[PDB]
């Protein structure tokens, strides 16, 4: 729906840089219904598994924006997140194999910066992150 | 559950109904607690844990790392979120540390003033736990995979070890003799386990897919060896009565010790009379497990219905022992799962795996 709409006006890569005002176009309407994020994730995951390294940056950082500002993605990323917790772990980790892994050597930096601030931004309960932190630091980082 | 309490309370059911019947749901309802942490101290993966049988209050940890870490499992805080600190630990400048991965470690069972633990520096280390230094040291010509002391002899302290060598070691703690051996297996002994009923019944499980039940006082080889198909496909045994399809790494007798449980790498989890070694023919799917060396899983005690935790890939995998049907997937981990340990006493679990991490499932309300 919307949800959709917003996605394909921003994960765009004719113009791939961070937007501010749709994006908080997209946090109000988060805010506003819960539902509209449990599809995002949907949505997300569409552009993660896309042959595009630039839409997989765009639904990344949609979904920490989503996460650390609308307050509906951060009850999917620090409740019920265990595919949160996969997703890190087939990302910047090796995908399983046969299936290699297909994101570029950017998007890893920017998935392992992201975790860096994660684990200090939201890791009241949520340890996992720290811990995959630790994998990766000491296991295909 | 108030039918419950009234039952128990009006002589309706017996309250071992209750106590059984609670334990099921709270085993049913087993979940990873983030309101109880483990405190982090291996640099490597955890490969054993082994809460003490008696008061189940501590836990040891054995890590690739070499060392071995001694946790509180009690909440000596008066908080509701507390982290199982750690007690003691044979650390990197520990004289007695192991040199290499520990693979098993286990309390002494009758008391918590001992435990062993087996490494592949090729050592078995019985360890003062007061003190904190090696009673004891036995020496291997080769890796240890396995060790066990039977949790229910009175009589005789032997330890089972299954090393890569063909031969089972049994190495008696009481005056120090690690000479007798069980021959009749062909590849590494990837497991070793007595029977929590007989004191003298050992199963080891071995690369080479068999598993044999051996009766340690006998002179005359195993009792049984375990046959996937008992007997439609029959040979004069020489390659014939192999337990899986590959290798057998794991093995956990139930709690009365009536059957054996034995886990391989053809991703097949089998049960079997543990008197005449007979497949119960319970399905269980499939139970991936690829690794390389003992895989060590438990079983559920004083429940309704007996449960089987079984590291499942990442995962732990909850089955039910007698008819198959697979519980659930404790999912809380980040690489592979190597050990699962049950606290009997509150129907909590704790999993260590190759992420350098222990996590607790507690059950939820």
């Amino acid at each position: 729906q919307k949800l959709s709409k917003l996605v394909e006006e921003l994960t765009t890569s004719g113009e791939p840089r961070l937007n501010p005002e749709k994006m908080k176009e997209l946090k109000k309407i988060c805010k506003s219904s819960e539902e509209q994020l449990s599809r995002a994730y949907r949505l997300l995951i569409a552009q993660l598994t896309q042959e595009h390294a630039e839409i997989r940056l765009s639904a990344f950082q949609i979904v920490e924006e989503l996460f650390v500002r609308s307050h509906q993605f951060r009850m999917l990323v620090v409740s019920n997140f265990q595919e949160f917790l996969e997703l890190t772990l087939g990302t910047d980790p090796a995908q399983p194999l046969p299936p290699p892994r297909e994101a570029a050597q950017r998007l890893r930096q920017a998935t392992t910066r992201a975790v860096e601030g994660w684990n200090e931004k939201f890791g009241e309960a949520y340890k996992k992150l720290a811990l995959g932190y630790h994998f990766l630091r000491h296991n295909k980082k | 559950m108030l039918g419950f309490l009234s039952a128990r309370q009006t002589g309706l059911e017996d309250p071992l109904r209750l106590r059984r019947a609670e334990s099921t749901r709270r085993v049913l309802g087993l979940e990873l607690n983030k309101d109880r942490d483990v405190e982090r101290i291996h640099g490597g993966g955890i490969n054993t844990l082994d809460i003490e049988p008696v008061e189940g209050r501590y836990m040891l940890s054995g890590g690739s790392d070499g060392v071995i870490v001694l946790y509180d499992l009690e909440n000596s805080s008066r908080q509701s979120y507390y982290t199982c600190k750690a007690v003691c630990s044979i650390g990197r400048d520990h004289p007695d540390v192991h040199r290499y991965s520990v693979e098993t470690v286990q309390w002494y069972p009758h008391d918590t003033g001992m435990f062993t633990s087996s490494s592949f520096d090729k050592t078995l280390k019985v360890w003062d736990t007061n003190t904190l230094q090696t009673a004891d040291v036995f020496n291997f010509e080769e890796t240890v995979y396995s060790h066990h002391m039977s949790p229910v002899s009175t009589k005789h302290c032997l330890v089972a070890v299954g090393t890569r060598g063909p031969k089972v070691q049994l190495c008696d703690l009481k005056s120090g003799s690690c000479s007798h051996i069980l021959q009749g297996h062909r590849q590494e002994i990837l497991a070793v386990s007595w029977s929590p009923r007989y004191d003298y019944i050992l199963a080891t499980a071995s690369a080479d897919s068999r598993v044999k039940l051996w009766d340690v006082r006998r002179a005359s080889g195993c009792l049984i060896t375990l046959d996937q198909h008992n007997g439609k496909k029959s040979q004069a045994v020489e390659s014939a009565n192999t337990a899986h399809n590959g290798k057998v790494n794991g093995l956990c007798f139930t709690s009365d010790g009536l059957h054996l449980l034995t886990v391989g790498t053809d991703n097949r989890m089998r049960l079997w009379n543990s008197s005449n070694g007979e497949n119960t023919l319970v399905n269980y799917g499939k139970v991936c497990n690829n690794s390389k060396k003992g895989l060590k899983f438990t079983v559920s005690c004083g429940c309704s219905s007996e449960f089987v935790f079984v590291p499942y890939g990442s995962t732990i995998a909850v089955y039910t022992v007698y008819s198959g049907e697979q519980i659930t997937m404790l999912k809380g981990h980040y690489k592979t799962v190597d050990c699962c340990v049950f606290q009997s006493n509150f129907q909590e679990l704790y999993s260590g795996s190759r992420d350098c991490n222990i996590l607790a499932w507690v059950p939820s309300l």
